[PDB]
């Protein structure tokens, strides 16, 4: 027996409700998503990392000199220093005094620590949607699957198939490209390859991090040797990827709208409560009795004991009955109005049972269907004490939840003491012009 | 079998079974003689451009219709409005200029 | 020297154009695509393939009973049949006449065949562009590269720094969900993963090719027994995959517009001609010479000897010049009227030179760009005389390419005499208007 419906898109809420099959006593359905992931599909662009300038040894060429040549090196410098008289250890190298010649070479390599500390830049697209689900129904325990959130695919659940629709929001929290760095994710709009600036994020891109065409951009100058020295001396700007560590700012994991939490195995963001859910769950035919079969119940009165608007199930409720065969009987509240804790209670022949309740409303008034029956409940809640709590609320708040009598009294007045003054004068008018026409008729 | 398609400027590519598509385009070769005579010229855009001459040579008509009309239905206004004066006063000048002007 | 233009996205057609830079003789510049390939973003979605049925040995139970049970196999079918009596090479092999029961057991499985033969479902995103492009200039030969069509990315052609702007249209020939077989490739808004229908395309679906979870929807029902025969006989609705092979239809391939070519590895749509180019080339200084150090040319005089307005070069043209320092020259016709066969002509200092041009214009007039000076060529094409032919046009056809002299003439006369009729008619009405005036007056 397949039960349609739309549940809100929240994790540890639970979606309550009553299969209703024709001729078959109502069996409590209860749906609770244990964690939703909006999956996007990735390309990586490039891999960012720090530099590292790799020197080979100098030519020195004593008495002459040489000439550069180009090397396919990402960055590469080449320079010829005449005039250079250097020492080492052993005293003076060249003969000539000013007739000898350095040539000094430099080139950008990706740096050791880029196998393990490096930036991946991603172009970020629409992916897919998944979910755990966690679901129990009739007398059946708990069962949960993984399952994906595509409105047609359905998932096996305990002998249960269930089908869950498209999110109703397409919302995602990551833009069209996205940096992730460690742990974190950065909705980074980053240069395309090969248009890095030095000193900047891109400065140093690779398509993969052993690729071997490597983009390096960095004002890589070669200097003159000291005076009488052999090294290859260089100024560079310094790496823009370190550069980008210290001010890349608050990553997406902090900054996601809805709570969304950010995971990278696969890259999703996790938890995300925008919109509602339509699902479609197939119970059993085993799963239900027969009406007649079942207890009856009658001369149903809710009284509420006690209440308070609090997030927390805070209300209290005890409803008197006579049952027939004191058997077993689901317990549902299909009004918006207030979420009942219990899913079932036991029925003797005569007595009175509590549950408790979780409600927004200054005033609750709801429908409490006692299995094949219903007993409308009302009552007065007080203000809860606790300013601020560690747990979401179990309801949902209407526009008219905080609407006191006093407050309704006071609008019912106000509107209609203003309309009926209104239509009095009015009522004058059409009088006075017809007490005018009978002087004249 | 024969089979006739229709090829224009931008190409057209056929494939017959396991050969290489092969690909042609149509040149502006149509028949006519656009420095021709009247019916020469509208016979070659005509073929070079059915639609479009269709169109054009309707636009120029109705254009040639409303400009005639009008310019005939002023030009009677003219001699209703230049000769009434006279017409009204048969002991007038009627001056021969008239007669040549607005008659 | 930075040379900014746009070309148009055709493949085969040369971008011809002379770089000047201020006070160096222009250089020729002719940049060619080789090819343009637009590479979506592709998501396996599953693998399709024609499925195998696997039939375990029966079990025949003698005087006795057994019971199914379910396994985790994909579409497993499982029935006990009662009151059978099966027969052997060497004899009955139960001993009572009905006390026996045959457990028949049916899954289905990929077939052998779908390690090559199979349909793979994909969702397409956009990806990147890309194109061979052969570029030379000046006295440069040809040199050609791989190069990003995104207007950011630089190449690097023969000492040349080439930008390729992004296409002016986004048009793609893959619609958000393709079905690549073989070499073929259809748009098909194939079923979601785990919902598709026996004896349809989806009735077999699969992760990946090498998958342990296997998704089969077939009306797979296992028969009873022909008696006294051990068999397991059951009945299946054909393979949908066998089915659709049949009623595939056009592919994409045959059917994709603006001539586009489809490829696999990766998948891609190649020569789509569809919109224009932006492009950015930075020609080396090392390639411009000074004006002062160029030939002189004057008292150019250009005479068409023969045209025809083919797609081919059909036009001839020879023009008369006199000139000094006598040495090659660049030749460029700068307007859209026609296309210029011959890049560059070698000047003695007087005589004359031919080249060949396309166009579609009737009356060709253009301008003839001859190093430092330019010429104006006028004359008169006739219609070609090939209907079909196996080569694109080089050149552009105009509005106004098609009307001759004769058509301007007849409209400059309809024109003019349709205004002159309506002017006299206003004339006389204002000369009237006057008279009638003078009369009163
Ligand atoms: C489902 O809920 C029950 C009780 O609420 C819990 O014991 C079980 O672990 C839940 N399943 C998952 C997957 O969280
Ligand atoms: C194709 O065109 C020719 C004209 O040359 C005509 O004779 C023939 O009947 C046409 N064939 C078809 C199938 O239309
Ligand atoms: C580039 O053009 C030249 C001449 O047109 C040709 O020989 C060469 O093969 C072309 N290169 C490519 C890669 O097509």
């Amino acid at each position: 027996y397949e039960h349609t419906a739309v549940m809100p898109n929240k994790v540890g809420i639970p979606y309550k409700a009553l299969v209703e099959r024709p001729g078959y006593a109502p069996v409590h359905l209860q749906i609770q998503l244990v964690n939703t992931r909006i999956i996007p599909s990735t390309n990586l662009e490039y891999i960012t990392c720090k530099y590292k300038t790799k020197v080979p040894s100098p030519v020195v060429k004593c008495c002459g000199a040489t000439q550069c040549t180009s090397k396919p090196h990402p960055d590469y410098q080449c320079q010829v220093f005449s005039g250079v008289y250097p020492f080492m250890y052993g005293g003076a190298y060249c003969f000539c005094d000013t007739e000898n010649t350095q040539m000094s070479e430099a080139y950008v390599e990706r740096s050791e620590e880029c196998s393990i500390d490096h930036a991946k830049a991603y172009k970020v697209h629409t992916g897919t949607v998944q979910a755990m689900v966690n679901i129990t129904y009739g007398s059946v325990s708990w069962r949960s699957a993984d399952v994906y959130v595509n409105g047609e695919t359905p998932a096996k659940i305990g002998d249960a198939k269930l089908i869950i629709g498209p999110l109703s929001s397409a919302w995602s929290p990551f833009d069209n490209k996205v940096v992730v760095y460690g742990h974190e994710v950065y909705n980074y709009d980053f240069p395309e390859y090969g248009t890095g600036k030095a000193g900047s994020f891109g400065d140093l891109q690779s398509r993969t991090s052993t690729s071997n065409d490597l983009y390096a951009n960095t004002n890589l100058k070669l200097q003159r040797p000291q005076a009488g020295i052999v090294h290859t001396p260089f100024t560079q700007v310094p790496s823009g990827f370190e550069r980008w560590k210290k001010d890349k700012g608050a990553p997406l994991n902090d900054v996601a709208p809805f709570g969304c939490s950010i995971a990278l195995e696969p890259l999703r963001a996790e938890n995300c409560a925008v919109g509602s859910i339509p699902i479609s769950i197939d119970i059993p035919d085993a799963a239900f009795t027969r009406i007649s079969e079942t207890p009856t119940v009658s001369d149903l009165e809710c009284k509420i004991t006690e209440c308070t608007y609090a997030f927390d199930f805070g209300g209290i409720a005890t409803v008197a009955y006579k049952s027939s065969k004191a058997g077993n009987c689901p317990i549902h509240s299909p009004s918006g109005v207030a979420v009942i804790k219990e899913n079932d209670v036991t029925l003797a022949e005569s007595g009175s049972f509590t549950f408790h309740f979780s409600t927004a409303n200054i005033h609750p008034a709801f429908k409490l269907q006692v299995c094949t029956s219903a007993v409308t409940c009302k009552g007065d809640c007080k203000p809860p004490k606790d300013h601020i709590v560690d747990y979401a609320a179990q309801h949902t708040e209407s526009f008219t939840s905080a609407i006191s009598a006093t407050a309704w009294s006071w609008i019912k007045v106000l509107v209609g003491g203003t309309s009926a003054f209104i239509v009095l004068g009015l009522i004058a008018t059409a009088v006075v012009a017809l007490v005018l026409f009978f002087h004249r008729h | 079998t024969t089979v006739n398609f229709t090829v224009t400027g931008e190409g057209l590519e056929y494939t017959w079974g396991n050969h290489p598509p092969k690909r042609v385009w149509a040149q502006e070769s149509g028949e006519g003689n656009p420095h021709g005579w009247p019916h020469e010229v509208v016979v070659y855009y005509y073929n070079r451009y059915p639609l479009t001459t269709i169109i054009g040579l309707c636009t120029c008509v109705a254009i040639i219709m409303v400009s005639c009309v009008t310019s005939v239905w002023l030009l009677c206004r003219t001699r209703n409005l230049c000769i009434t004066p006279y017409k009204l006063a048969p002991n007038a000048q009627v001056p021969i200029l008239l007669a040549l002007l607005c008659c």
